[PDB]
C-alpha cells in the first residue's frame, strides 16, 4: 500500500513582473521591486513652501541691471531657486557685454535673496547731465529708456568735470555693485557725449584695482545701436568702500544689491513657468514626488531627490522564479 | 538554476501555498494540505530586504550633476565640464544596472538554494525511514500523523521512534 | 569547483564526447558509446552567449577620451583634463577587468552546476533501479537496452517497467 | 549558507580541530580523534590568498587626488575641480566597499561548498558500506581501523574490500 | 556486472587560459578573446575620406599661410587632421596667436573650408601692399610673408587711415584672421607706418576690439625682435566686420568659409599618410577588428572598439579543461 | 554500534566581524583588516628629504622676499612644500600676484632653487635704489620691502629711461620676478618718479608685455592705498629678458634657477616640522603601514596606500564562526 507523503515545494502566483540577469533576460518572478521613478508633474513648483524666482522673458543680466522691460523683478522676495529660459529676449537691451557674467551667475547659485538699495542717487550728479542717457534700444512704454540700476551720465554745458565719488558699505551684508562703460562709435560721438577725447574709469576697493578705457570701433548695429555698453561688478565687503573716478563714458551705479540671505540655490534652465504647486524635489522638466531611490527624469535637480540614472528600467528581483 | 531545485527536480511551484516562499505539502490518513516553512521564509525575507537596502545605501554617494555655464571663448572647459558630468553619470548608471543584474541572479539562485536546503533537511531527517520519490516528495515507510508531519517540518523528527516499523515495511517491500 | 562535479566526483572529462559540453557514456549488451545531452548543452550555450553579449553591451557606454589642448599658462586646467581623462580610463579598465574575472569564475561554476544537475536528473530517474558507483556512473540492476538508455537520456525512463527485475536483482545480491 | 553544510546539516564547528579549516573526526575501537583534511584546507588557503591579492592588485591603479588652487574669479573651474576629485574618490570608495561585500559573501559560501564537497567525497567513497546519520557522520557497516580511516581521508577507500562484510551487516540489521 | 550509464563532460586539447578571482591561468575547453591588440601602424583614410596631414606645418602655419606650407593653400574635405608634436613651420615671423587653443577646438568640429578673398591685395591704393616681407618667412630663398594676410606699409611717407569692411553675404560662418605688428623701436615705427601713435579697431555684431602696438626691444626669434600678434573671429552670415587703422595693421586678404561641419579631431602623431583605408583610426595606426575592446590608444576616431589599458581580456566560455 | 567518521569544520573564539550584501556583522573565524586608520600627526621628511615648511609665510612672501620671511632666503632642496591656509606674511605691501596659481602649480614640480643675482642693486647709478621702503613691510620695526626686488626711485628729481637686459647664460630655466607700483594720486607719482606718464615694457622670446600704472584712490590695506602688482616668467636657457621703464618699476635683483625638478606638491596644513621620517605623508600626519587602503586624507605624497572614504574595510578570510 502507498504510504503517507510529505513534499517540499515553493511559492507560485500569477505575477507577470519580469527581471533581467547576466545570462537570462525577462525572467518572470513571483515578487519584484521597481526602484526607478519615471514620472513627474511637468510643473515648476515651490521648494518646500518657498516660491522660485521665475525670470520669464528676462535674463539674469536683464534683472540685475534693470532692463526696463524687467520691472516685474525690480524688487523680488526671497526665492528657493531661479528659473531662466534658454534665450531670454529681455537681456542687454543696449548691446554689449557683461564681464565675468558666468562667475556672477555661479555666485547667484548660492544666494536666496537680494535687497536693492540706492548707493548713489541719480539726483546727486550736479556737474553732469544724468537724465539724458536713454536709448531707443531700451524702450519703456514706447519711450527711449535705459537700464534702471545704472545711470548713463552725459556732459553738461559742454563740459564733463572729473567725477570722484565714493561709497562706503556701512551695511552688515556683502554688496553686489554694478557699473559700466560706454564704447562709442567714433571720436565725434566721444566729443558729442563726453567732450573729453581721452577718458578712463578707475574703480578701487580693498581688492579691486581697475581702470577701464573706452574702445572705439565700427560695429554692426544690434537693437539699432553700433555702440556698446560693457558692465562690471564686484562684491563690496562690509566696512569696505568703492571709489570711482572718471572723466567720461561712466555708466555709474545708482542701485546695488545687499546679499541678505545665502543658501543652496541654482539657476535652472527651463522654458516652463510657475505651476502653482509645491514639491520636495524639482527638475527643469517638472517636480518629483516619489519614494523610489532612483529616477531618470533629469540629472539637474534640487531638493530631497532620488539618485539620477540614465536607465529606462531598474527592477530588483525579490521573490523567486515564477512557475507558469 | 544553479542548485537544481526550483524548476529542477521540483518541476513547479505551488499556487496553493500563499503564506510563504517555501514550505511543505503533506498527505496522510488525517488529510492533506500546505504549510509554509516559516524559518526559511523569514531568513529569505531578511536576506532580500538587507540586499535591497544595501544596494540603495551603496548608491547613496553617487555623482550629483551641477549646472555650470561658460561663454563663447570657453568652449574647451565647457566641453571638459560636459564630458566630466556625462562620464560620472555613465559610470553610476553602469554601477546601478550591473549591480541590479548581478544581484538579481544571486537572488534567484538564493531562493533555489533555500529550496534545495529545505529538501535536504527533510531528507537527512528521514534517512531510510522514507523513500525518495525524485520529485521533491518522500513516501514514508511508516504511518506519519499530523504530529509526525509537524516534527518533520520543525526539524524534530524522531528516527528511532519509527525505525522498526519502517524496517518491517522495507523488508515487506524488498521481499515482494 | 563550487558544485563538486567537474574535477570532483567525476575525475576528468571525455575527449571522446565532441558534440556537446555534457552528456552520457553507456555500455550494454548492444555495445557502448558516448551521447551528448542536447538540452543541458544548449541551455549552457544560451546562458554563456547571453552572458558575453551582456558584458559587451554593459561596456557600450564607457568613457571616450577627447583631445584638448592648453597653452603654457593653462597648466592647472591641462592637468585637470589629463587627470579626469586618465581617471575615467582607469575606472572603465577596472570595470572591464573585474567583470571579466568575476564572470569567468561564475561561468566555470555554472558548468560545474550543470554537470551536477544532469547527474542528479539521471540519479532521480533511476532511484533504486541502479547502483550509484560514486564516479559519475550508475550500474543498472536490470537489463537496459538502447531504448532504455535513450529513455534515460531524454528523461522518459519508466521506473515501474523495470522495478520488479531490479528488486529481484537487489534481493539476489543482498542475500548472496 | 548557499550550500547547506556550514551551520546547516552540520550544526556547528569543531574547536578541537586547529590545524585546518576542514577535516574529519573518527571513532573506532582504537580510539577517536580529529584530523584536518590537508588537501581541501590547502586549496581554500590558496583560493583566499589569491582572492585578497587580486582585490588589492585591482585597486593598484585607482584615482590619486592632486591639489589645485584657483583665485576668487575662478569659482566655476574650482567647483568643477572639486566635483571631479570628489567624484573619483566616491567611485573608488564604492568599488572597494562593494567588492569587499560581494567577495566576503562569496568567501563564506566558498567555505560552505568546500565542507559540502568533502562530505560528498566521503559519502561517495563509502556508498552503502556505511549509513548516513544525517549530522555529518557516517556509521560504518564494517570494522574500519585507523588505516581504513586514513584510506577514507586520503581518498583511497577500497569499497569491494569491505563490501561483503558490510552486506552481511546490512542483512543482519534488516532482519 | 550489469549495464552502466555514466554522466560526464567535454574535454579537448585546448590550452586557452583565463583568470578568476581565486585562480589564475585556468585552462578551459573554450574561450573568447575580446581584446584587440594589433594595428597596421599607418594613417589611413576614414571610410574613404582622406585626412588632412599637416606634416611639418602647424595649424597656425596652415591657416595664416606660412609660405613653407603651400601644400595646404587649398585643402579638400578631410576626415581628421594630423599635426606633429612640434611642427617646424609655425609662426615664421615670431609672435602670438590669440585664443589659439579655442580655435583648434573649433577646428575639431569642421571638415572642410572654402578659402575666400574678402579684401583684395590689389585694392590697397593708398598703402604699399607688396613690401611687407621678411627674411623670417623665406619662400624659395627670398623674403616673404604669411599668404593669407597682408603686411601693409606706408606709401610716399604717408599712412592714411584705413577704413575697410567685409559683409558675410554667404550662408556659412566665416573664419576671419588679422594681426598687429609690435615693432622693435620708434624709429622702425616711423620707418614702416609714419604715424607714431597707431591703433587697429575691429568690430562685428559681437567683437569690439582696439589693439595698440607695443614698441619694445625683445630677443630675436628667426632673426626678428618685432612680433606679430594674430586674432580671429567667426563672422556669422549677414554680419559685417569693420577694420580701421592708421598703422601696424596686418590686414586680411583670405578668410575661410566653413562649408562642412561634423565630427573631426586634431590627432597628434609623427606618422604620415599610409595610402590605406580604415573604419577606426588611432595616432599609432588603424584598427580593423570585430573585438569589443582594444588597447592601442585612447584617442580614436571612427567606429572603434572600447579602449582599455588591459594587456589581456579573455572570457571563459567552455569548461575547465582536464589535463 | 559501528565505527564512525564525521565531517566537520574549524571553529574558534574569534570575534572579528565582516559584512555581506544580505547580512551585516557576521562573526568569522579569520579576517583581515585592509584599511589603515592611524597616522602620527606629524610632518616628516619624505624618504630622508626634509620638506620646505613655510610656517607663517606664503609662497609669494617667500619668492618675493617678504622681509618677515628671512628664514627662507636660501632654502635647501625639499621634498614637498607646506603652506598654511592663511599665511600672515604674504604681500606686505598690498596688491596682486599675476598668474599666482599657475606659479604655485609650477612649484609643485620643482624640488630646488638656486638664487642668482641677475641685476645688482648697486648697478642703479642713475636712480635711487635704497629708498624704496615702506612701513607696510616692516623688518624689526624699520620700513623695508621685498628683498628680491628693488623699488627704484627718481634721483636728483630725474628718472631717466631704464633699459636693462639679462641673458640667461645658465643651463637651467630661470624664474624671474618683477613688479609695478600703482600709486594713489598724481602728486605721489611726481614725488616718486617725476615723470607723470610711465610704462614698463618687458620682453623675452615669448613675452611681449607693456604695463601702465593705474593711479587711483583705494581703500587702505596695511596702511597703503597704493598697490604693487607682481609678474613672473620662465626665462629659458640662452634667452634674454629686456626691461624698459621711465617709472613705477619694481626691478628684479634675484631670480631663481630651477636646479632640480621632480614630483612634488604644495600641501596645505597648519602643522609644522615633527622631526621624523616617512614614506607616505598626508596634511594631517605621516603613515607607516602595510595595509592597501587608508582613510586619513585624499592628498598624500610618497609610497602610500589607496585612499577611500570608508570607516571600515575588513575582508573575510575564514569561515562563519559558530558561537
Ligand atoms: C567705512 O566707514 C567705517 C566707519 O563708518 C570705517 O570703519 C573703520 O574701518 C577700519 C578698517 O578698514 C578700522 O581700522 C577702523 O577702526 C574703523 N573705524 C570705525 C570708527 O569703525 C571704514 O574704514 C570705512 N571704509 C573705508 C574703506 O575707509
Ligand atoms: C644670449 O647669449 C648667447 C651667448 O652666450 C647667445 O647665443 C648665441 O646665439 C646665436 C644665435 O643668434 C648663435 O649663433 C651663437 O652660436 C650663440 N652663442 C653661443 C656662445 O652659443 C644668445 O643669442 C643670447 N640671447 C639673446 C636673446 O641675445
Ligand atoms: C550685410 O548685407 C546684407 C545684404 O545686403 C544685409 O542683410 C539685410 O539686412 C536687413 C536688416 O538689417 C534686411 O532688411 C535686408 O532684407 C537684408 N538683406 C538681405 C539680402 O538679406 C545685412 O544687414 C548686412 N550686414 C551688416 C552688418 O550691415
Ligand atoms: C523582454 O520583454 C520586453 C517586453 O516586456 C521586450 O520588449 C524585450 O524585447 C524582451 N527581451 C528579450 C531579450 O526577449
Ligand atoms: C600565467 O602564465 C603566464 C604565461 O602565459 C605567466 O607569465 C604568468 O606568470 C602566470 N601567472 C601565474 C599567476 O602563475
Ligand atoms: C578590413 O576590413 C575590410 C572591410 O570590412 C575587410 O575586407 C578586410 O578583410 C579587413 N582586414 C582584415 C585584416 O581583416
Amino acid at each position: 500500500d502507498p504510504g503517507d507523503q510529505i513534499c517540499i515545494g515553493y511559492h507560485a502566483n500569477n505575477s507577470t513582473e519580469q527581471v533581467d540577469t547576466i545570462m537570462e533576460k525577462n525572467v518572470t518572478v513571483t515578487h519584484a521591486q521597481d526602484i526607478l521613478e519615471k514620472k513627474h508633474n511637468g510643473k515648476l513648483c515651490d521648494l518646500d513652501g518657498v516660491k522660485p524666482l521665475i525670470l520669464r522673458d528676462c535674463s539674469v543680466a536683464g534683472w540685475l541691471l534693470g532692463n526696463p522691460m524687467c520691472d516685474e523683478f525690480i524688487n523680488v522676495p526671497e526665492w528657493s531657486y531661479i528659473v531662466e529660459k534658454a534665450n531670454p529676449v529681455n537681456d542687454l537691451c543696449y548691446p554689449g557685454d557683461f564681464n565675468d557674467y558666468e562667475e556672477l551667475k555661479h555666485l547667484l547659485s548660492r544666494i536666496n535673496h537680494f535687497e536693492k538699495i540706492q548707493i548713489i542717487p541719480k539726483s546727486s550728479w550736479s556737474s553732469h547731465e544724468a537724465s539724458l542717457g536713454v536709448s531707443s534700444a531700451c524702450p519703456y512704454q514706447g519711450k527711449s529708456s535705459f537700464f534702471r540700476n545704472v545711470v548713463w551720465l552725459i556732459k553738461k554745458n559742454s563740459t564733463y568735470p572729473t567725477i570722484k565719488r565714493s561709497y562706503n558699505n556701512t551695511n552688515q551684508e556683502d554688496l553686489l555693485v554694478l557699473w559700466g562703460i560706454h564704447h562709442p562709435n567714433d571720436a565725434a560721438e566721444q566729443t558729442k557725449l563726453y567732450q573729453n577725447p581721452t577718458t578712463y574709469i578707475s574703480v578701487g576697493t580693498s581688492t579691486l584695482n581697475q581702470r577701464l578705457v573706452p574702445r572705439i570701433a565700427t560695429r554692426s548695429k544690434v537693437n539699432g545701436q553700433s555702440g556698446r555698453m560693457e558692465f562690471f561688478w564686484t562684491i563690496l565687503k562690509p566696512n569696505d568702500a568703492i571709489n570711482f573716478e572718471s572723466n567720461g563714458n561712466f555708466i555709474a551705479p545708482e542701485y546695488a544689491y545687499k546679499i541678505v540671505k545665502k543658501g543652496d540655490s541654482t539657476i535652472m534652465k527651463s522654458e516652463l513657468e510657475y505651476g502653482n504647486c509645491n514639491t520636495k524635489c524639482q527638475t527643469p522638466m517638472g517636480a518629483i514626488n516619489s519614494s523610489m531611490p532612483f529616477h531618470n527624469i533629469h540629472p539637474l535637480t534640487i531638493g530631497e531627490c532620488p539618485k539620477y540614472v540614465k536607465s529606462n528600467r531598474l527592477v530588483l528581483a525579490t521573490g523567486l522564479r515564477n512557475s507558469p | 538554476g544553479l542548485f537544481g531545485a526550483i524548476a529542477g527536480f521540483i518541476e513547479g511551484g505551488w499556487q496553493g501555498m500563499v503564506d510563504g516562499w517555501y514550505g511543505y505539502h503533506h498527505s496522510n490518513e488525517q488529510g492533506s494540505g500546505y504549510a509554509a516553512d516559516k524559518e526559511s521564509t523569514q531568513k529569505a525575507i531578511d536576506g532580500v530586504t538587507n540586499k535591497v537596502n544595501s544596494i540603495i545605501d551603496k548608491m547613496n554617494t553617487q555623482f550629483e550633476a551641477v549646472g555650470r555655464e561658460f561663454n563663447n571663448l570657453e568652449r574647451r572647459i565647457e566641453n571638459l565640464n560636459k564630458k566630466m558630468e556625462d562620464g560620472f553619470l555613465d559610470v553610476w548608471t553602469y554601477n546601478a544596472e550591473l549591480l541590479v543584474l548581478m544581484e538579481n541572479e544571486r537572488t534567484l539562485d538564493f531562493h533555489d538554494s533555500n529550496v534545495k536546503n529545505l529538501y535536504d533537511k527533510v531528507r537527512l531527517q528521514l534517512r531510510d525511514n522514507a523513500k525518495e520519490l525524485g520529485n521533491g516528495c518522500f513516501e514514508f515507510y511508516h504511518k506519519c500523523d499530523n504530529e509526525c508531519m509537524e516534527s518533520v517540518r520543525n526539524g524534530t523528527y524522531d528516527y528511532p521512534q519509527y525505525s522498526e516499523e519502517a524496517r518491517l515495511k522495507r523488508e515487506e517491500i524488498s521481499s515482494g
